[PDB]
DNA sequence: CAGGATGTATATATCTGACACGTGCCTGGAGACTAGGGAGTAATCCCCTTGGCGGTTAAAACGCGGGGGACAGCGCGTACGTGCGTTTAAGCGGTGCTAGAGCTGTCTACGACCAATTGAGCGGCCTCGGCACCGGGATTCTCCA
DNA sequence: TGGAGAATCCCGGTGCCGAGGCCGCTCAATTGGTCGTAGACAGCTCTAGCACCGCTTAAACGCACGTACGCGCTGTCCCCCGCGTTTTAACCGCCAAGGGGATTACTCCCTAGTCTCCAGGCACGTGTCAGATATATACATCCTG
């Protein structure tokens, strides 16, 4: 029945009216920081926010006080050194290097020390955007357990916006993923090759500690090519455009994610589940989808019980691969119990058996 | 009228054109030429690969314009843009050739 | 009951040829002998050297959106690292083109 | 018939190791064999000279230090040092 | 038989720009043309030395790489 | 030790100078050759230290001084050669 | 009034007689103690022959007359008779240290 | 233990006495003198072993010393020592 | 049997060893085997340019009034000669000195 | 300023030749063992480096007057850059040719190696003569009408 | 065009210390012989430099116009130089102590040398795809009323 889903797909751009407002303020401060960033002395000099677009399907977002933007910061000869032999976790060190590092205060050693850095770009953050007061806007620091600096906005009302700091390397893609996104049956090399030329990011995340080398951790980030394949979710890099044919890629993806969301948080022992998984099925689901007759909003139903097959069937054989790290495949029991995953399906046949009821809120 | 350029801006067009280019600048019949004349007055009858030619060339070529770096830079001492031949002669000799 | 054979560049974990450095060290009047750690040394050096400058060299390739490294690219390598145009200060490279600068009084 | 040896394999197979989707031409691949012949002919000319000046008539892993920290600047130098020290003790392992 | 006239004009006006030189003299290019004249003529020399010595008729590319190499002006790219 | 570059008193670079042929000299040129002296000090002390610290001795010979020279193409005759 | 000498021509007096000299210029002491604070850096506790002190100094005396010398061709093509530092940096950067 | 040198200064007292008979010669002199003998030797060695290898051979001959005479000294220097060396070994060659 | 000895330079006719230059020749590190002719040759060429220089280098200390050669007097032989200062082009000579010269405009 | 002309980076479509594999194989690299010689070590000497003290005077340091040189400004005129129309010859492709490089085999003269002599060259001792070194007059050279 | 101060050379005498000669000695070059092997010739192959011929067209060249830059002059104003007084600290001679280079003797282990064997690197042959080229657009910059 799509014509529930289409309208509450509309429902999300009535909160998108909201939060065009709410983007628009917070928007507003945090470049207003970056403006700033610039013009103080210190180790920050330049970091850029990363746009990873502002629609819903661009940015992590929830219930309309939170907001999220990526912060980058170009980083000297980085060499990686894999921890979790997954191919999840690294420990960074720099290169030569020969006129000098202006970062060496923050490295353990040979290492680079996550928790000092971290806490200098805390520290001056916080005194930053204490230091001009035309939009109340202060910093809430709660246990130092997820590495984000969030401040808290009175204008409106309370605006959150967490700032996650990414390293920029340009260097050379590491060899974990030397055949990771593969599509060059689907759309071609050369778009792959232009896109593996682009850069990668690293983000802290303290990789649950049955592990001496605390913060020290960082995980992979390729925010930038997922935005570039989604825009371009197509065959057809015309999707999404007046230039080419409507299709329920996004749509389905939307009817996915959204779904999954108000499930889960409904049965909220399964919150170990994250955005990245519906994004990853997707990429598999787009990949191996040869057809644009496939994906289109007049088969918005069908194209989605496929994809549910597709998510039950990806359940079922225990393996996902990330779609950039083939070999750091996420869906191991260490970090998701087998039994709590039987569960979702669960949970999923719960929504598939009722009728979308979880739609029927308003 | 028509789009008489400014004394230059041709030049500087040309300065990015060929900072930019790995080509040799330089007629290669004429500096072969050049070469068989000279080196006949060593010895008499003599052969040359066309690789040792090419080396001989492009081996001139970067003396010459690591010269040119070096007048340029005594041009801009003596508060001019003109370089002039007390500037080479100057350049040759602090490098050490005299 | 053979012990076949396992190269010396493996045992250093390299990939440069520890056999043919040391014959031509042997073959070349350095030294009345040459000790057994020597050439592990070497081609270590030589290794790291090797990927020091491949890496920005790929680099520089991959910044003209190139596949194929080329002389240019390996010119514009050497001229920006302060160590290794020191290195290299009195070396020519072929087709390797110049340095792009202006001066600033002349623009 | 005029069998004659260069260094392409090992720089081959160490760029595939630093970037693994790029190319080399084939003059490049000239530029390196002279590159390693040159930096080969001068730690060795250097080895020599430090055997010479102390006495001594065979080249160690102590003169090839020494005459890399000679020759290399800066940062250079304490990567090379490193990179050796680490070489030789992975082959004495054996 | 002059074929130092072959060095143009144009020529050297190109290895200027390439060098970052923007105005030139009049008088520049016949003293170019003699600095370039006594670098081959040493180069030439020492080149043509090489050959004799291996009692050969043609000159190769080794002789001029090693005769550049023993002024300080290594040659990366034409053997060795 | 500290402030030892000054003992390279003005009167000093002006003798230098003299030797040099220089007619007349600004009064900027004195801080400009303390810093070129110490640059060409500190490359060729480095070179020495390390042939002695490689000869395991102690005291710095005339020797070590006399390869680090050579070595940068300023051999010195006069001192053992 | 006594016997004012006008400005240069002890200058000329000072050059001919230090162009006659062998001597050192360089007082002794405080090369030495510069020496042995530079050299304190790379290795602590550390001894010096005292030829090779006199070998350093004059090696660096020669070093410094050679580049002086430089300096004074820089000055006449600039139509100067005072050296500046310009002068010096041209110098050193043409000779090659940069 | 009296640790016997070596130097040349024999044989610059003869060629001194032999082209000037009257004139003496410091000691630091001599010492430069060595200093400058053992600078061209190395010089003329090193370029004669670099000749020979470049060419396959495994000898060094008087046409190596030669052609790295004639490579490293300019002019009528090199047409003069050669000259010289030529006679010379003429001269030996002779018994 | 067993004939008088005779040193190989004196059947040259040099004054310069030639059983040393052989012996430094077969222990430098040159060649695995060194010709019988090559040490006449290298004997020869370095007594020349000693006395080459020495020529020069008298003449220099008698016309100042000395009769004992020192370092200036080579310096001055040295930059005097046109030909011998392209070859110690980049040598230092201790106690040297240089060569009185000054630049015409700065002549009264 | 504000448009207009021009120049340059940017997208497409096609083909190529230069690079990337793949195969056969041979020569050089690896394993094992021995015999020597280079290097590591321990002790001892004795050289030379470091450290101190006292006096002097030469050099440094500070001040000062002043003249000359650095530097700014203005003008001019000319020499070099830009653009256009001709013309030459460089470059390219193809053909043919042969001198000379490169390899292969033979042999011969020459250089390595060894053992014994012997004189040349090194270390020490002594001595005279070239050169500091001080005075003292000659003689340049600068500073004025 | 002088006339007097004031550095500076030159001669002369004293004295001192370093070169030159003598003497004692030791170890390295010479002689004489043996052996092995690098290189010199002589032939033969076959590459690749040389010479030619058309042909296209891009580049050099010559000329005109104009403008901006070097150069010359003038005038000003600091700032280095020459001189005079004070102070300080290198420098020399000296003495003292001790660290460490250098030599001897002793020992061991690592490398050359030999021999056997086999895998990696080279040469040859394919297959294909990065890039060069040509065409069409759009953006960027300079320029002038
Ligand atoms: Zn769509």
């Amino acid at each position: 029945e799509p014509d529930k889903l289409k309208k509450v797909l509309d429902k999300l751009r009535l909160k998108r009216k909201d939060i065009s407002e709410a983007a628009e303020t917070v928007n507003k401060v945090v470049e207003r920081l970056l403006r700033r960033m610039q013009k103080r002395e210190s180790e920050f000099k330049g970091v850029e926010q990363l746009n990873t677009g502002s629609y819903y399907e661009h940015v992590k977002i929830s219930a309309p006080n939170e907001f999220d933007v990526m912060f980058k910061l170009e980083v000297p000869r980085i060499e990686l050194q894999e921890y979790y032999e997954t191919g999840a976790f690294y420990l960074v060190k720099f290169k030569r290097i020969p006129r000098g590092n202006p970062l060496s205060h923050f490295l353990e050693g040979e290492v680079l020390s996550a928790t000092k850095m971290l806490s200098k770009f805390r520290k001056i953050i916080k005194e930053e955007v204490k230091e001009i007061k035309d939009i109340d806007v202060s910093v809430e620091k709660e246990k130092p357990g997820s590495p984000a600096v969030t401040l808290l906005i009175r204008n409106p009302e309370e605006i959150s916006v967490d700032i996650i700091l990414a390293l920029e390397s340009k260097g050379s893609w590491p060899i974990s993923t030397k055949e990771g996104l593969p599509i060059q049956g689907w759309l071609g090399t050369k778009v792959r090759t232009n896109l593996r030329r682009e850069p990668f990011y690293l983000v802290p995340k303290n990789a649950k500690d049955g592990n001496s080398f605390q913060g020290e951790t960082w995980r992979l980030s390729f925010s930038h090519t997922e935005k570039y394949i989604l825009n371009n979710h197509g065959i057809e890099k015309t999707c999404c455009e007046s230039s080419g044919a409507k299709c329920c890629r996004k749509e389905c993806l939307k009817l996915m994610k959204y779904l999954l969301e108000q499930l889960k948080k409904e049965f909220q022992e399964l919150d170990a589940f994250c955005s990245y998984h519906v994004k990853t099925a997707i990429f598999h689901m787009w990949t191996q989808d040869p057809q644009d007759s496939q994906w289109d909003p007049r088969n918005l139903s069908s194209c989605f019980d496929k994809l549910l097959a597709f998510f039950l069937e990806c359940l079922r054989t225990e393996k996902l691969d990330h779609y950039f790290i083939p070999k750091f495949n996420l869906f191991s029991q260490e970090l998701i119990d087998r039994k709590s995953k039987e569960f979702l399906s669960k949970k999923i046949e719960y929504e598939r058996n009722n009728g979308f009821p979880i739609f029927d809120k308003l | 009228k028509p789009h008489r350029y400014r004394p230059g801006t041709v030049a500087l067009r040309e300065i990015r054109r060929y900072q930019k280019s790995t080509e040799l600048l330089i007629r290669k019949l004429p500096f072969q030429r050049l070469v068989r004349e000279i080196a006949q007055d060593f010895k008499t009858d003599l052969r040359f690969q066309s690789s040792a030619v090419m080396a001989l060339q492009e081996a001139s070529e970067a003396y010459l314009v690591g010269l040119f770096e070096d007048t340029n830079l005594a041009a801009i001492h003596a508060k001019r843009v003109t370089i002039m031949p007390k500037d080479i002669q100057l350049a040759r000799r602090i490098r050490g050739e005299r | 009951a053979r012990a076949k054979a396992k190269t010396r560049s493996s045992r250093a974990g390299l990939q440069f040829p520890v056999g043919r450095v040391h014959r031509l060290l042997r073959k070349g009047n350095y030294a009345e002998r040459v000790g057994a750690g020597a050439p592990v040394y070497l081609a270590a050096v030589l290794e790291y050297l090797t990927a020091e400058i491949l890496e920005l060299a790929g680099n520089a390739a991959r910044d003209n959106k190139k596949t194929r490294i080329i002389p240019r690219h390996l010119q514009l390598a050497i001229r920006n690292d302060e160590e290794l145009n020191k290195l290299l200060g009195k070396v020519t490279i072929a087709q390797g083109g110049v340095l792009p600068n202006i001066q600033a009084v002349l623009l | 018939r005029s069998r004659k040896e260069s260094y392409s394999v090992y720089v081959y197979k160490v760029l595939k190791q630093v970037h693994p989707d790029t190319g080399i031409s084939s003059k490049a691949m000239g530029i390196m064999n002279s590159f390693v012949n040159d930096i080969f002919e001068r730690i060795a000319g250097e080895a020599s000279r430090l055997a010479h000046y102390n006495k001594r008539s065979t080249i160690t892993s102590r003169e090839i230090q020494t005459a890399v920290r000679l020759l290399l600047p800066g940062e250079l130098a304490k990567h090379a040092v490193s990179e050796g020290t680490k070489a030789v003790t992975k082959y004495t392992s054996s | 038989r002059d074929n130092i006239q072959g060095i143009t004009k144009p020529a050297i006006r190109r290895l200027a720009r390439r060098g970052g030189v923007k105005r030139i003299s009049g008088l520049i290019y016949e003293e170019t043309r003699g600095v370039l004249k006594v670098f081959l003529e040493n180069v030439i020399r020492d080149a043509v030395t090489y050959t004799e010595h291996a009692k050969r008729k043609t000159v190769t590319a080794m002789d001029v790489v090693y005769a550049l190499k023993r002024q300080g002006r290594t040659l990366y790219g034409f053997g060795g």
